[PDB]
C-alpha cells in the first residue's frame, strides 16, 4: 500500500529529525550576538565607514 | 580558435597593400582588434587598434593616416591598408584578439604571421634593464622590466602584460596586470611591481622558456612594448 | 486707474508664478521619476519645458506692455522677444497636436502602439515642435515675411500663421480627439451592456485649447483680410489667453490624470 | 574610466546596451499572452492549429504584423498560486474550456473563478474559447448525458435575445452553448471592478480563425487599458 | 494501519514540541535589551543599474564582490560590473521565464531556470568570446524555483515538484534527492561550509537537508503563510525566513526554535527576499509592497526604512565583504545601496 509507505517514511523521518543533540535557547542566543558583536567591526553596513575606504563613491 | 593571415610578399616601396586575418573558431565580434608587428631585428610594436563594434579606433604615432584597418564582421575577417610603404614598414604583423571586460585576458591569443618585404612627451618610452642572459633550468629566473610612468591607476588596476614568445611562433600571453595568469600558460609564471618597475619570476625552468619575454604597458595608450629579454639555453 | 494697473498685475504675476511652478513640477517629475519615463511622458515633459521656458521668457516681458502700452526695451531685444514669443506658443500648440497623435494611436492602434510611438518617434515629434516653430518665427520676423511692440500683419502673413500654427496642430487635434470620442463612446457603451468619464475628460482637452488659442488666432488673422481696426486692448487679452493655456496646460495634460497625481503624493 | 582598459569596458556595455535596445524592439512589439486550461481541454491542438518535463510550451503566430506568444504550462502539478504571478504583465490570458464533459465543467468554472478573482491576475483580461462545440452538438442532441443531471439550474434558464445561433442548428445546442457561457460571464461578472474581462468565445479544434479572435480580443483590451490610462472610460 | 501510523506521528512531533519547549528558557530579545541597538542607519541609493526590459526576478553577489548577476523574464541574464555600473554579459535565455540566477563562487559559471523546468547553467570563461549554454539540466517536475552553486561541478536546486536536487554539473544527471515538502519549496540558501542547506516551501515550513547524505535533518515550522524568502545566517548555525504574512523570523539549527519574529504593524505585503550583513547584525528583507525594510537580527526592531523601488522588491543579497546590498524589484532596475 503506499499510504502506509507514506506513512513509514514520514514516521521515519520524525524518528530521525527527533533523536538528535539539542542545547539550550540562551547558549544559542549568546554565541548569535557574540558572533554579531565580535565581527561588527568588519561589517560596512553596521556602522557606515568613510567613503575613504568604500568602492561605492558617490 | 585559429587566426590565419594572408598576404605578404615582396613590396615595392611607397606602394599600397592590403593585409588581412582571418579568424575562425571564435566569434569576435565582441573583440578588439591589435594590429601588432615584429620587425625583422628589433622587438613588437603596435601600429593599429579596433574595437569590437569599430566604434573607437587608435592608430600609433609612427603610421597615423598611412594605415588604414577594417573588420567585417559577416566575413569574420580584419583588413589592413597600409599605404606608402618606407623602408621602416618591413614587419611580420600580428592580428591579436583581445576582449577587454573586466577580469578578461587580452592579447591572450595571436595570429600566425605574416612576414613583409619591401625593397629600398606623452609616449611612455619603457626600457627593459637588460636584453640576454643565460640561464640554467629549474632554478628561478627573475626578468626586470621598468617604465617610465607610474603604471597604477585610480580604480586599483597596474596594467601590464607579459608575452615570451618562442622562437620562429607567435607570441602567447604569460601574465595581465602582473597579478592575473592565463588560462593556457602553467601556473609557474608569476609578476610583481610597485608600479614604475616590474619583475617576472619562473618556479620552473624548461625548453619552452626559450626566447625572449616582453613587456607592455597599457594605462596611457601609446602600447610602448620593451626592449624583450632574449633567454637562450 | 492706478489700482487697475495694480490689479492686473496682481492677476499677471498669478499666472506667471502658476505656469512656472506647474511647469517646473512636471519637469522635475518626469526627469526624475523612473517610472514616468514612458515616450508619452518625454512628450508631457517637452510640452512642460516649452510652457517653462515661455513663462520664464516672454510673460515677463509681455506683462509690462500690457497695461501700459509701452516697450521699455529696445526693438533690438523686440525682434528676439516677439520670435521667442511666437516660437513657444506654436511649440506649445505642436506638443498638443502631437500628444494628440500619439493618443490616437493609443486607443485606435492599441497593438501597434509600443511599437510605432516608441522613444525615437517621440524624439523626432519633439524636435519637429521645437525646430519648425523655431524656423518660421526666425523667418517671419527677422527675415522680414510679414503698443511698445507689436508685429504687422498681412493677408498672407496671418493666415499662414493660421494654417502653420493653430490649424494644422488645430484641426488635426480636433479630428483625432473626435475618433477618440466615438471609440470611448463605443467601448463605454459595449461594457455597459455587458454589465461618462470619456465626454469629460476630451471635453475639458479640447476645450481648454480651443477656448484659449481659438479666439486670438480668428482675430488674429481676421484683422488683416478685413480692414486693420481692432481696439489694442483685445490684442493683449487674447495673448494673455494663449499664455494661460501654456498656464493650464500642465495641469490638463498632467495633473488631471491619477497616475500622474499619485506619481507626485509619493515624491512628498 | 580614465584607462583604456575601463574605456573599452565603457564601449563593450554599450554595445551590449544597443543590443538590449535591440532587444527591447523586439519585445516590446510582441504582445504576451497566458494559456491556461486542463486536460482533455483542448489547449494543445489549438497551440498546434495556428501553426519529456518541459514547462513553458512557447508559441509565436503573427497576425496582421503583430506577434503574439502563447505560453502554455506543462508536465507541471496542479496549485499554480506559486508561479501565476510570472505573468503579471502579460496582455490577456486565454482561458480554455471543454463544454461537452459536463463532468469536468464544475472543475473548469472554478478554475475561471480562481483565475479570475486572483489578486496579481487583475488588471489582466481574459479571452475565454470554448472548444468541441461540435463534440457538445452530438452528446446533447443524442440525449446521451441530461444537462439536469450535473446542472440542476439549466430546466429555469432562457437563451438571452441577444444570443445569434450559427445559421443552421438545433435551439437546444444553442441554449446550452449560452448557459455554459453564461455561467463563466456571471463569474467574472460577479467582482470585475471595470478594469479586467472577459471575451467568450465559441470554437472548435478545426476552426482555423482563432487567431483572429485572440488579436480582436487583445486590441479591445489594449484599447480599453489605454482609454482608463487617459480616463477615456 | 493508517490508523496507528497518524496516530503516532502525531504524538511524535507533540513530544518534539515539549523538548521544543523544554529547550526553551529565556528569548533572544530579553538577552538582548542589555546590549545597545544599532539605532537608525542611513543607506542611500549609491548606484542604479538599468538595462533589464522586464521586472528582475534574481540576483546573486560573486565571491570576488563586484560582479553580479540578473534574471528578467524579458529573456535576459545580465551580468554587471558594480561599482562602474557597466554591464559585463547579456546572456540571452533560451525560455524567458527566468526566477533563478546563481553565480557560481569561482565565477565562471552562471545558473538560471524558473517555469521553462531546465536549470541552465552557462560558462563565462571560453577560448571563444560569447557566454554559451555550459549545460542544460533537466529533471524537475516542477518550476525551478531556486539554484545555489556548491563549486563549478556541482549545483543544488529547489523546484516547484515539492523537492530539491543536488545535480553534477559533469555527469548532467541528479546527483541526490531532497523530498518530504508539502508545498513546493521557493527558494533554498546555502551554509557557508557548504555542508548542508535551508530551503523554504509552501507548507509554511523551512527544512535543513544535509547535502551529503541526502536526508532531511532537521524541520522548521512556525509560519502562517507561504514561506517565500530564505537566507542563512553567516555563523553557520542559524537562518531567517521570509513569508507572505508580512513576518520574517530567525531559526537556530541546534536550538532548533523559532527566534524573535521581525514584525510590524505597518507592514501587511510579505517579504519576497530576504538577507543578512557580514556580521549578521543586520537583516534585510524585502516587501511585496514597495520597501525593502532593515531589522536588527538581535532586537527586532525596524532599524531604518529603505525605500526607493517603484515597484515589487524581489531581489536582494549582501556583498560577501559586506560592503554594499544590492536589491532588485520589479521596476526593472537594480539598486547597489551602502
Ligand atoms: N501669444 C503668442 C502669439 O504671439 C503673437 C504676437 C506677435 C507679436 C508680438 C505679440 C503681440 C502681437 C504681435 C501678436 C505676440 C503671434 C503668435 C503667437 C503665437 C503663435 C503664432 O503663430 C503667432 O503668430
Amino acid at each position: 500500500t503506499a499510504s502506509i509507505a507514506q506513512a513509514r517514511k514520514l514516521v521515519e523521518q520524525l524518528k530521525m529529525e527527533a533523536n538528535i543533540d539539542r542545547i539550550k535557547v540562551s547558549k544559542a542566543a549568546a554565541d548569535l550576538m557574540a558572533y554579531c558583536e565580535a565581527h561588527a567591526k568588519e561589517d560596512p553596513l553596521l556602522t557606515p565607514v568613510p567613503a575613504s575606504e568604500n568602492p561605492f563613491r558617490e | 580558435v585559429q587566426l590565419v593571415e594572408s598576404g605578404g610578399g615582396l613590396v615595392q616601396p611607397g606602394g599600397s597593400r592590403k593585409l588581412s586575418c582571418s579568424a575562425s573558431g571564435f566569434a569576435f565580434s565582441s573583440f578588439g582588434m591589435h594590429w601588432v608587428r615584429q620587425a625583422p631585428e628589433k622587438g613588437l610594436e603596435w601600429v593599429a587598434y579596433i574595437s569590437s563594434g569599430s566604434g573607437t579606433i587608435y592608430y600609433a604615432d609612427t603610421v597615423k593616416g598611412r594605415f588604414t584597418i577594417s573588420r567585417d564582421d559577416p566575413k569574420n575577417t580584419l583588413f589592413l591598408q597600409m599605404t606608402s610603404l618606407r623602408s621602416e614598414d618591413t614587419a611580420m604583423y600580428y592580428c591579436v584578439r583581445s576582449i577587454y571586460y573586466y577580469g578578461s585576458s587580452p592579447f591572450d591569443f595571436w595570429g600566425q604571421g605574416t612576414t613583409l618585404t619591401v625593397s629600398s612627451s606623452s609616449d611612455i618610452v619603457m626600457t627593459q634593464a637588460t636584453s640576454s642572459v643565460p640561464v640554467t633550468p629549474g632554478e628561478s629566473v627573475s626578468i626586470s622590466c621598468r617604465s617610465s610612468k607610474s603604471l597604477l591607476h585610480s580604480n586599483g588596476n597596474t596594467y601590464l602584460y607579459w608575452f615570451l614568445q618562442r622562437p620562429g611562433q607567435s607570441p602567447q600571453l604569460l601574465i595581465y596586470r602582473m597579478s592575473n595568469l592565463a588560462s593556457g600558460v602553467p601556473d609557474r609564471f608569476s609578476g610583481s611591481g610597485s608600479g614604475t618597475a616590474f619583475t617576472l619570476t619562473i618556479s620552473r625552468l624548461e625548453a619552452e622558456d626559450v626566447g625572449v619575454y616582453y613587456c607592455m604597458q597599457h594605462l596611457e595608450y601609446p602600447l610602448t612594448f620593451g626592449a624583450g629579454t632574449k633567454l637562450e639555453l | 486707474s492706478n489700482d487697475v494697473r495694480a490689479s492686473l498685475y496682481s492677476l499677471m504675476v498669478l499666472i506667471i508664478l502658476t505656469t512656472l511652478v506647474g511647469n517646473l513640477i512636471v519637469i522635475v517629475s518626469i526627469s526624475h521619476f523612473k517610472q514616468l519615463h514612458t515616450p508619452t511622458n518625454w512628450l508631457i515633459h517637452s510640452m512642460a519645458t516649452v510652457d517653462f521656458l515661455l513663462g520664464c521668457l516672454v510673460m515677463p516681458y509681455s506683462m509690462v506692455r500690457s497695461a501700459e502700452h509701452c516697450w521699455y526695451f529696445g526693438e533690438v531685444f523686440c525682434k528676439i522677444h516677439t520670435s521667442t514669443d511666437i516660437m513657444l506658443s506654436s511649440a506649445s500648440i505642436f506638443h498638443l497636436s502631437f500628444i494628440s497623435i500619439d493618443r490616437y494611436y493609443a486607443v485606435c492602434d492599441p497593438l501597434r502602439y509600443k511599437a510605432k510611438m516608441n522613444i525615437l518617434v517621440i524624439c523626432v515629434m519633439i524636435f519637429i515642435s521645437w525646430s519648425v516653430p523655431a524656423v518660421f518665427a526666425f523667418g517671419m520676423i527677422f527675415l522680414e515675411l510679414n503698443g511698445g511692440c507689436s508685429v504687422f500683419f498681412s493677408k498672407i502673413s496671418g493666415v499662414l500663421t493660421f494654417m502653420t500654427s493653430f490649424y494644422i496642430p488645430g484641426s488635426i487635434m480636433l479630428c483625432v480627439y473626435y475618433r477618440i470620442y466615438l471609440i470611448a463612446k463605443e467601448q463605454a457603451r459595449l461594457i455597459s451592456d455587458a454589465n461618462r468619464k470619456a465626454v469629460k475628460t476630451l471635453g475639458i482637452v479640447m476645450g481648454v485649447f480651443l477656448i484659449c488659442w481659438c479666439p486670438f488666432f480668428i482675430c488674429t488673422v481676421m484683422d488683416p483680410f478685413l480692414h486693420y481696426i481692432i481696439p489694442p486692448t483685445l490684442n493683449d487679452v487674447l495673448i494673455w489667453f494663449g499664455y494661460l493655456n501654456s498656464t493650464f496646460n500642465p495641469m490638463v495634460y498632467a495633473f488631471f490624470y491619477p497616475w500622474f497625481r499619485k506619481a507626485l503624493k509619493m515624491m512628498l | 574610466t580614465l584607462s583604456a582598459e575601463d574605456k573599452a569596458a565603457v564601449e563593450r556595455s554599450k554595445m551590449i546596451e544597443k543590443q538590449l535596445q535591440k532587444d527591447k524592439q523586439v519585445y516590446r512589439a510582441t504582445h504576451r499572452l497566458l494559456l491556461l486550461g486542463a486536460d482533455n481541454s483542448g489547449k494543445s491542438t489549438i497551440v498546434k492549429q495556428m501553426r519529456k518535463t518541459s514547462g513553458i510550451f512557447e508559441t509565436k503566430f503573427q497576425v496582421d504584423k503583430v506577434n503574439f506568444h502563447m505560453f502554455d504550462v506543462g508536465a507541471q502539478r496542479d496549485e499554480r498560486r506559486k508561479w501565476i504571478q510570472c505573468f503579471n504583465d502579460v496582455t490577456a490570458i486565454i482561458f480554455v474550456v471543454d463544454s461537452s464533459d459536463y463532468n469536468r465543467l464544475q472543475e473548469a468554472l472554478n478554475d475561471f473563478k480562481s483565475i479570475w478573482n486572483n489578486r496579481w491576475l487583475r488588471t489582466i483580461s481574459v479571452i475565454l474559447f470554448l472548444n468541441k462545440q461540435d463534440l457538445l452538438a452530438e452528446k446533447v442532441l443524442a440525449g446521451k448525458s441530461k444537462i439536469e443531471d450535473y446542472f440542476p439550474e439549466f430546466a429555469r434558464y432562457t437563451t438571452p435575445e441577444d444570443a445569434t445561433p450559427e445559421p443552421g442548428e438545433d435551439p437546444r445546442v444553442t441554449r446550452a452553448k449560452y448557459f455554459i457561457r453564461d455561467e463563466f460571464l456571471r463569474i467574472s461578472t460577479a467582482s470585475g471592478d471595470g478594469r479586467h474581462y472577459c471575451y467568450p468565445h465559441f470554437t472548435c479544434s478545426v476552426d482555423t480563425e482563432n487567431a483572429r479572435r485572440i488579436f480582436n480580443d487583445c486590441r479591445d483590451i489594449i484599447q480599453r487599458m489605454h482609454l482608463r490610462q487617459y480616463e477615456l472610460l | 494501519e493508517l490508523d496507528q501510523l497518524r496516530q503516532e506521528a502525531e504524538q511524535l512531533k507533540n513530544q518534539i514540541r515539549d523538548a521544543r519547549k523544554a529547550c526553551a528558557d529565556a528569548t533572544l530579545s530579553q538577552i538582548t535589551n542589555n546590549i545597545d541597538p544599532v539605532g537608525r542607519i542611513q543607506m542611500r541609493t549609491r548606484r542604479t543599474l538599468r538595462g533589464h526590459l522586464a521586472k528582475i526576478y534574481a540576483m546573486h553577489w560573486g565571491t570576488d564582490s563586484r560582479l553580479l548577476v540578473s534574471a528578467s523574464q524579458d529573456g535576459k541574464l545580465i551580468i554587471w560590473d558594480s561599482y562602474t555600473t557597466n554591464k559585463v554579459h547579456a546572456i540571452p535565455l533560451r525560455s524567458s521565464w527566468v526566477m533563478t540566477c546563481a553565480y557560481a563562487p569561482s565565477g565562471n559559471y552562471v545558473a538560471c531556470g524558473g517555469l521553462d523546468n531546465i536549470c541552465s547553467i552557462y560558462n563565462l570563461k571560453t577560448r571563444e568570446g560569447n557566454v554559451r549554454v555550459s549545460r542544460e539540466l533537466a529533471g524537475h517536475t516542477g518550476y525551478l524555483s531556486c539554484c545555489r552553486f556548491l563549486d563549478d561541478n556541482q549545483i543544488v536546486t529547489s523546484s516547484g515538484d515539492t523537492t530539491c536536487a543536488l545535480w553534477d554539473i559533469e555527469t548532467g544527471q541528479q546527483t541526490t534527492t531532497f523530498t518530504g515538502h508539502t508545498g513546493d519549496v521557493m527558494s533554498l540558501s546555502l551554509a557557508p561550509d557548504t555542508r548542508l542547506f535551508v530551503s523554504g516551501a509552501c507548507d509554511a515550513s523551512a527544512k535543513l537537508w544535509d547535502v551529503r547524505e541526502g536526508m532531511c535533518r532537521q524541520t522548521f515550522t512556525g509560519h502562517e503563510s507561504d514561506i517565500n524568502a530564505i537566507c542563512f545566517f553567516p555563523n553557520g548555525n542559524a537562518f531567517a525566513t521570509g513569508s507572505d504574512d508580512a513576518t520574517c523570523r530567525l531559526f537556530d539549527l541546534r536550538a532548533d526554535q523559532e527566534l524573535m519574529t521581525y514584525s510590524h504593524d505597518n507592514i501587511i505585503c510579505g517579504i519576497t527576499s530576504v538577507s543578512f550583513s557580514k556580521s549578521g547584525r543586520l537583516l534585510l528583507a524585502g516587501y511585496d509592497d514597495f520597501n525593502c525594510n532593515v531589522w536588527d537580527a538581535l532586537k527586532a526592531d525596524r532599524a531604518g526604512v529603505l525605500a526607493g523601488h517603484d515597484n515589487r522588491v524581489s531581489c536582494l543579497g549582501v556583498t560577501d565583504d559586506g560592503m554594499a546590498v544590492a536589491t532588485g524589484s520589479w521596476d526593472s532596475f537594480l539598486k547597489i545601496w551602502n
